[PDB]
């Protein structure tokens, strides 16, 4: 039965979690919005082999991913669960955050993204023959950019992606439920606070950020039938364990 | 699993 007090500290504790792990400070994200990739560059990715392309996205998935594994070693009460659940968490919830954490680095004035040091639009991405998954994920962000996210609402918001009670699997599915519970009450606190209580009806339904997981996840297994020398040879062994099927 | 070995 956590005290305001309690609820107040388990507030700036996700906050300062999230602060250590954040991958791109939101500063340089911003500043670097004005550095767009030109229409050579643009035409010099469409042009890419699909290989190339998955295994560079794989690579910087990944890279995202392991500063979500940090994020979760340092967020308050997962460390004291079971080895177990700590894997079960993580396996589904991982890029359900690299997804909500990727609205940061989406500029929806242009409709464009932060990838591999420039601002490109979702027609670079041609070549990995995915164009709906593209579309979604795009889409998606743009939903989420219209919120206004802060730095601290995405901490609390990304806590709570994480630590799911709903997940199959879980052993302490208990100890899981009150985690879940007090991360909730800071949340919500932190919301009412801040005058936000609005933006919880309209954050992402339910089953959107699992449909985007299934749908990625599907379209590796279409890139990886038709490739399976180059996934085994030069794609993250991380990114392989969570997705490949 | 790799998660295990990154989780410590
Ligand atoms: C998320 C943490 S931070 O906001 O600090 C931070 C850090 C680094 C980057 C650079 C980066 O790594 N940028 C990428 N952007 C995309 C992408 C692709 C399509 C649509 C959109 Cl909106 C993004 C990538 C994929 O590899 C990718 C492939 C297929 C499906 C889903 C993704 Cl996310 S990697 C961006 C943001």
């Amino acid at each position: 039965y956590a005290s305001l007090t309690e609820i107040e500290h388990l507030v700036q504790s996700v906050c300062k979690s999230y602060r250590e792990t954040c991958q791109l400070r939101l500063e340089d994200l911003l500043r670097q919005r004005s550095n767009i990739f030109s229409r050579e560059e643009v035409t010099g990715y469409q042009r890419k082999s699909m290989w190339e392309m998955w295994e560079r996205c794989a690579h910087h998935l990944t890279e995202a991913i392991q500063y979500v594994v940090e994020f979760a070693k340092r967020l308050s009460g997962f460390m004291e669960l079971c080895q177990n659940d700590q894997i079960v968490l993580l396996k589904a919830g991982a890029m359900e955050v690299v997804l909500v954490r990727m609205c940061r680095a989406y500029n929806a004035d242009n409709r464009t993204v932060f990838f591999e040091g420039k601002y490109g639009g979702m027609e670079l991405f041609r070549a990995l023959g995915c164009s709906e998954l593209i579309s979604s994920i795009f889409d998606f962000s743009h939903s989420l950019s219209a919120l206004h996210f802060s730095e601290d609402e995405i901490a609390l918001y990304t806590a709570l992606v994480l630590i799911n009670a709903h997940r199959p699997g879980l052993q302490e599915k208990r100890k899981v439920e009150q985690l879940q519970y007090n991360l909730e009450l800071a949340f919500h606190h932190h919301l009412s606070k801040t005058h936000r209580q609005s933006i919880l009806a309209k954050l992402p339904p339910k089953g959107k950020l699992r449909s985007l997981c299934s749908q990625h996840v599907e379209r590796l297994q279409i890139f990886q039938h038709l490739h399976p020398i180059v996934v085994q040879a030069a794609f993250p062994p991380l990114y392989k364990e969570l997705f490949s099927t | 699993t790799l998660l295990q070995l990154l989780l410590g």
